[PDB]
RNA sequence: GGGGACGGGUGAAACAGGAUGAUCCCGCCGAGACCGCCGGCCGCGCAGGCGCCUGCCAAGACCGCCUCUGUCAAUCAAGGGCGAAGGCCGGGGGCUAGAAGGCGAUCAGACACCACCGUAUUCCCGGCCGUAAACGGUGCCGCCCCGCGGCCGGCGCGCGCGUCCCGCCGGCCGCCCAGGGAAACCGGGAGGCUCCGGGCUCUGGGGGGAGUAUGGCCGCAAGGCUGAAACUUGAAGGCAUUGACGGAGGGGUACCACCAGACGUGGAGUCUGCGGCUCAAUCUGACUCAACGCGCGCACCUCACCAGGCCCGGACGCGCGGAGGACCGACAGCCGGGCGCGCUUUCGCGAUCGCGCGGGUGGUGGUGCAUGGCCGCUCCCAGCCCGUGGCGCGAGCCGUCUGCUCCAUUGCGACAACGAGCGAGACCCCGGCCGCGGGCGCCGCGGGACGGCCCGCGGCAGCGGGAGGACGGCGGGGCGAUAGCAGGUCUGUGAUGCCCUCAGACGCCCUGGGCCGCACGCGCGCUACACUGGCGGGGCCAGCCGGCGCCCGCCAGGACGCGCGGAGCCCCCGCCGUGGCCGGGACCGCGGGCUGGAACGCCCCCGCGCACCAGGAAUGUCUUGUAGGCGCCCGCCCCCACCGCG
């Protein structure tokens, strides 16, 4: 019945995407300082500052596992894709439909 | 099946109706 | 023929069947039905309907066609034929099933459902009947009609070629764009229709009365077909929406639910509340959950009730009266718990007023069905809504999820919705561990615990273990959505509508009794029913949070003084020895005391020694420091608790 609700799991997952660089994957007690720090959030009271980094702490572990809030020291790699054109293109390089046309391509 | 029940008790009524007539005719 | 005790039946049963050998097995015969699995978005037929084999006999649609004819057509009163089943009337036949009929369980009844037996019937042949939710609830002929699929038949085109591909025609269907409709839905029409006209027949005109009466016809009948009125009534109906509900299904969920247990009540005395009743008065309110030790302890008071009494606490304003007096008490004697209450009587007062009125003022009087406020309850519920957009003529839907996880609309990944909220969380008090600060009293601020970690299984959400760690995944509480309820309180309230009462008051006092009276039925508790126990000593351990010394007395209590203090259970030794006993303590007979103006309250001692020897049918509460056992505190409190808050 501990499931974490979403005021903590917002919280938590816009923390990860700030600062994915301040937060570590398997110490909850370094995401309390990050979390409790006063420039990077302003949790009221202990209990939900202390849930926000305990779900940071799985969600850090599962984005530095896999890409599962945006990554943009990944986005980078993925624009590198946007760009990538194939030196050599696989596709530049139904037989009569051309000679139906009137212009034939593999004439013959 | 009121509707049916209903015609039954009709009929009862209308045969014994019809021989009572008889009787008197 | 075999082999040996049951068999049938059912939801469980029971009846009928079994040593005259059943059931069961195997062969064999007879009798009559009936066409299994293939068997269908298959087909044929005018519908009703239609399924074994081999024939036999006439058909029928469809397709194909440079075949013939030349409007021969359409729809149809009357008229003719056909028509499921059940029924009928003559003949058969007779297995099965089976209205009636009989039985056997059930139930208050059951005569109904379920079982068992069983006639008409079912089957055939010749007649009759003429009806079905005979439905596709949609007449028939004609045209236009948007795509997409299946299936049946006939034919055609094309090719590798196969029961292929693509058509066409006639059917049988599904999905739908338009359109239509009040919608459900039709869409091969229920479209092309308020922009209404292809043709032709049938029927309808609010609901009953009533498909009845009567008349006709038809039938062997049963009945069919036709078919009213008088009169009654403000609705009947359709399709959808939302709730409430189901002995409907699918998820869940909770000791206010059950498992597995516990500890019980109900049974006995008692104690408190309620009903009934008795009464001068027994003030009442409240009646499943959500009335009933409840509305915070009834000598008086309270206090609303009675049996008697007292007086204004009728203000402030207009007219009128009034200083020798407006107002306004009093000795003695009387009468009367008592009151200059009244009286006989003679003595004052001192403008603080009388008198009517305009109007107050109070009233625990009523009505919580006129109400505020609070509070119970639905709900220990997870639901509640918004902005814009989408959908419908609208009521209303969508977001608000028929997928998964929670303790939870708790999340997640979705989705004509997309963003917001509110509730749950969060929060806050009180713990249990660790700092520091503080100490007239162990009291002031911080940490720690997060499903963080491990091993899994997981889009996820998480979950299931393993831990480490005072502490584990919801320690315990406070707050507790929205929409409501004719829930309860006018007897908490310079809360309050409105009526009643208002000077012999429903004002207010004073006295004594009432609420506590008991033939009764019941709810909450307490103490019992003993040996796991009493009883006599000896130790002695608490929290909420709180003081005592000295002497007198059997205690009870009191006097005196002053600065402070503390349980039971349990443990150790004795006695009883299964006896209503040394279980148990109920009334009553005294006695001694307290609080008290006052017992009608309480206390203690000496008698007494009530039922109950473990509570029927029923039901209640309850999961770790938990139930229960065991005491203490505090509330209302003059005194008092078995009660509640703890």
């Amino acid at each position: 019945g501990k499931v974490r609700t979403k005021t903590i799991k917002r919280a938590a997952r816009k923390i990860v995407e700030n600062n994915y660089e301040s937060l570590k994957p398997k110490d909850f007690q370094n995401n309390k300082a990050i979390c409790s720090k006063r420039n990077v959030a302003i949790i009221p009271s202990k209990r939900l500052r202390n849930k926000v980094a305990g779900y940071v702490t799985t969600l850090m572990n599962r984005v530095v596992k896999g890409p599962v809030i945006s990554l943009r020291l990944q986005e980078e790699e993925r624009e590198r894709r946007d760009n990538y054109a194939p030196k050599k293109s696989e596709f530049d390089v139904t037989q009569q439909m051309i000679d139906s046309i009137g212009f034939k391509c593999m004439s013959t | 099946m009121r509707a049916k029940w209903a015609k039954k008790r009709m009929r009862k009524l209308k045969r014994k109706r019809r021989h009572m007539k008889a009787r008197s005719k």
